[PDB]
RNA sequence: AUUCAUAAUAACUUUUCGAAUCGCAUGGCCUUGUGCUGGCGAUGGUUCAUUCAAAUUUCUGCCCUAUCAACUUUCGAUGGUAGGAUAGUGGCCUACCAUGGUUUCAACGGGUAACGGGGAAUAAGGGUUCGAUUCCGGAGAGGGAGCCUGAGAAACGGCUACC
RNA sequence: GAAACUGCGAAUGGCUCAUUAAAUCAGUUAUCGUUUAUUUGAUAGUUCCUUUACUACAUGGUAUAACUGUGGUAAUUCUAGA
C-alpha cells in the first residue's frame, strides 16, 4: 500500500484494549518501539482508560507532554508510546508506580508497585550474537541490546535489567521444574512451572507448564517467559496470582462478594 | 521597443522606448550575453557597452 | 421548598491536572433543575474554592424529573483552572470570550486565495497597480 | 542445517562515515587569563539489533461451461550452464544447449448480470442462496504507457507524452 | 511575528469494485533468498589537499530567497533583469 500504515481502525485493535465499539472510528496506532503493536497498551489507553485520570486526548496530551510521567525511566511524551510487556511506568507525582501485565483475562491490569521494585525490570534473551570486532552481545525482547553478556546466558533465558543504567545484574536459565509465564496465545495470563519441553526439530519447541493448582497445559516456546521460581517471583504479581479460576468459581466467589 | 536598462555598480534601472525599427538591428540576430554597440543604439549612449541581459517577447 | 441537596459521587483528587474529579447527583423535587452556575456556587462553599475553579457539565435528567445526575470539577485556583479548562466551557462560565473569527468556509477561501500569492505581494500590488492605471 | 556470526592476510575504491549545529542554566578550580574545567537537553550521523513494514514465497482450498480435447514451444514454452539486471531468488532477461512442461483426478479455451474473505438470510438434521457495502487483504483514480523526488509511489487533490 | 530557505509530511486517510477464476484471498509456511525512513537499545580516541596544503579550529567561503527597484503577458500558484 505504497507505505506503512498509520491508522489503527477501531475493531482492529488488540481486543485486551477494550475500547468501546462506538466511541469513534479510531484506536491509537502504538508508534514503533520496544514491543510489537499487538503486544503493546499505548500510554493513552493505560492513563485513560485504565486510571481514568484523562478524560480525553487533550488532557492525555498535557499530562505526556509536561514530563509527570515516565516510562523505564525516560519521560516519554508520545502519547501512543509503545508501552509493553513487564515494562515499569513511574508517575512521580502522586508517587505511584506500576507495572504493565495482563491478568488472568489476557487483558492488561493495573498493578500497583513500590519505588524498590519500580526500579528494576526483566528482559527475556531473545537472541545471543557476536557483534562488531567480535564482541557478544544479547538482544532482549523489549528491543533492548546488551554487551558483553555472561557466556552461560542463552536463548529463552531471562536477565534482570537494572532500569537506570541498562546493565546486567544476574540471570535466569530455562530449565525444568521452573515457574514460567504465558505470554501469548489462550495460556495469556498463565503462571505456571515446566514440567517438560519437548523439542520438535523444524519448528516451535513446545513446553508443558502446571498450575499453581494442577492444572497442566501446553504452549508453543515463543510464549513463554520465566519470571522466578516456584513460590517466589521475581515479579509481584497482581490479584488472583494466575490461576484461571472457571466459570462457576468465578460466579460463585462473586456472589459471595456482592449477592452473599 | 522596451529597454529595461540596468547599471549595477550603483543599483539603478529604467526602461527606454527606442523607435525607428530601422536602426534597432544592432540587437537583431544576436543572442543573450553578445556585445552590442550604443552608438547606433541612440544619440546619448555616446561610448556605453551594453550587454545582452535577458528580455520578455509579446506574450 | 427548594432543598436542592447537592451530593458529590467518586471523588479522585488528581494533582497531575491539579483538580477534583466527581459525579454530581441532584435532588431537586417539585422543580425544573438546577442551574449550573448554582452548581458551581454550590461546590464553592462544599469545596471553599472560588467559584471560578469549579466546572460542571454533562447533567442528564433522569426520566420523570426529581433527580439529575452529571460531571463536576473543583480546580485548586482560578487560573490554573484556565489553563486546563476548554475554552467553550470557560465562555460557557463567562472567564473568557469568544474570540472574533469568521466562519470555516471563509478561512479556508482565505488561505486558499493566500496559497495563490507567493511573497508578500507589495511588488504584486505596486506591479498590478501600475499596470490597470493604463 | 550455512561458504553463518565473527576474525585474519593481501590489496582495491569519481574514498562513504568518523559533529565547523542549536536552546537553557551558567557553576567549580588556580595561574590576577575574560585561563582551565564544567550540566542538561536538542539535532545529526556509520554499522548491528529491535520495531513499524515491504517484497518474494511452501502446501491446500474457488462459480458455470466439452455446442471448449488437447494446450504451451519459431516470438521463453520446460529444464541446464554462464552472464546481465534486481534489494535479492527466479527465463526476470540474454547467449548456447537439451526437448521438455500441463491434461478426462477436466488442462487449455469461453462465460460470469465474479473483487476475495470475516460474514448475511433461511434452515429438525443435511443443505440452499447471498456477500458492491461499517473489519482484513487486493486493485484503480477518464483510458494506456513512462518517470522525478523519496526509506517507501510506477503516486494521479505529482510530472511527461498519446487518445 | 508575516514572507522565505532548511527539515519533515504530503505513499496515511477517504472513495470505489472496473479489472481479476490458482489470479486475488484464506489458513499455513519460508527468507540459510532480500530492502526497511521511523522508534528503541547499543555502537565510532586510529582522519598530516584522499601528505613537501603545519599558509584558520578561539571555528572555512559561495550563492541565493524573502526583500528593494525596473518590467512583459488578456489570462496560470508564469516569471525576466539588476
Amino acid at each position: 500500500a505504497r507505505g506503512p500504515k498509520k491508522h489503527l481502525k477501531r475493531l482492529a485493535a488488540p481486543h485486551h484494549w477494550l475500547l468501546d465499539k462506538l466511541s469513534g472510528c479510531y484506536a491509537p496506532r502504538p508508534s514503533a518501539g520496544p514491543h510489537k503493536l499487538r503486544e503493546s497498551l499505548p500510554l493513552i489507553v493505560f492513563l485513560r482508560n485504565r486510571l481514568k485520570y484523562a478524560l480525553n486526548g487533550r488532557e492525555v496530551k498535557a499530562i505526556l507532554m509536561q514530563r509527570h510521567v515516565k516510562v523505564d525511566g525516560k519521560v516519554r511524551t508520545d502519547t501512543t508510546y509503545p508501552a509493553g510487556f513487564m515494562d515499569v511506568i513511574t508517575l512521580d507525582a502522586t508517587n505511584e508506580n506500576f507495572r504493565l501485565v495482563y491478568d488472568v483475562k489476557g487483558r492488561f491490569a493495573v498493578h500497583r508497585i513500590t519505588d524498590e521494585e519500580a526500579s528494576y525490570k526483566l528482559g527475556k534473551v531473545k537472541k545471543v550474537q557476536l557483534g562488531k570486532k567480535g564482541v557478544p552481545y544479547v538482544v532482549t525482547h523489549d528491543g533492548r541490546t546488551i554487551r558483553y553478556p555472561d557466556p552461560n546466558i542463552k536463548v529463552n533465558d531471562t536477565v534482570k535489567i537494572d532500569l537506570a543504567s541498562g546493565k546486567i545484574t544476574d540471570f535466569i536459565k530455562f530449565d525444568a521444574g521452573k515457574l514460567v509465564y504465558v505470554t501469548g496465545g489462550r495460556n495469556l495470563g498463565r503462571i505456571g512451572t515446566i514440567v517438560h519441553k519437548e523439542r520438535h526439530d523444524g519448528g516451535f519447541d513446545l513446553v508443558h507448564i502446571k498450575d499453581s493448582l494442577d492444572n497442566t497445559f501446553v504452549t508453543r516456546l515463543n510464549n513463554v517467559f520465566v519470571i522466578g521460581e516456584q513460590g517466589k517471583p521475581y515479579i509481584s504479581l497482581p490479584k488472583g496470582k494466575g490461576i484461571k479460576l472457571s466459570i462457576a468459581e468465578e460466579r460463585d466467589r462473586r456472589r459471595a462478594q456482592q449477592g452473599l | 521597443m522596451k529597454l529595461n536598462i540596468s547599471y549595477p555598480v550603483n543599483g539603478s534601472q529604467k526602461t527606454f522606448e527606442i523607435d525607428d525599427e530601422h536602426r534597432i538591428r544592432v540587437f537583431f540576430d544576436k543572442r543573450i550575453g553578445q556585445e552590442v554597440d550604443g552608438e547606433a543604439v541612440g544619440d546619448e549612449f555616446k561610448g556605453y557597452v551594453f550587454k545582452i541581459s535577458g528580455g520578455n517577447d509579446k506574450q | 421548598s427548594d432543598a436542592v441537596t447537592i451530593r458529590t459521587r467518586k471523588v479522585i483528587s488528581n494533582p497531575l491536572l491539579a483538580r477534583k474529579q466527581f459525579v454530581v447527583d441532584v435532588l431537586h423535587p417539585n422543580r425544573a433543575n438546577v442551574s449550573k452556575d448554582e452548581l458551581r456556587e454550590k461546590l464553592a462553599e462544599v469545596y471553599k474554592a472560588e467559584k471560578d475553579a469549579v466546572s460542571v457539565f454533562g447533567f442528564r435528567t433522569q426520566f420523570g424529573g426529581g433527580k439529575s445526575v452529571g460531571f463536576g470539577l473543583v480546580y485548586n485556583s482560578v487560573a490554573e483552572a484556565k489553563k486546563f479548562e476548554p475554552t467553550y466551557r470557560l465562555v460557557r462560565y463567562g472567564l473568557a470570550e469568544k474570540v472574533e473569527k469568521a466562519s470555516r468556509q471563509q478561512r479556508k477561501q482565505k488561505k486558499n486565495r493566500d496559497k495563490k500569492i507567493f511573497g508578500t505581494g507589495k511588488r504584486l500590488a505596486k506591479k498590478v497597480a501600475r499596470r490597470n492605471a493604463d
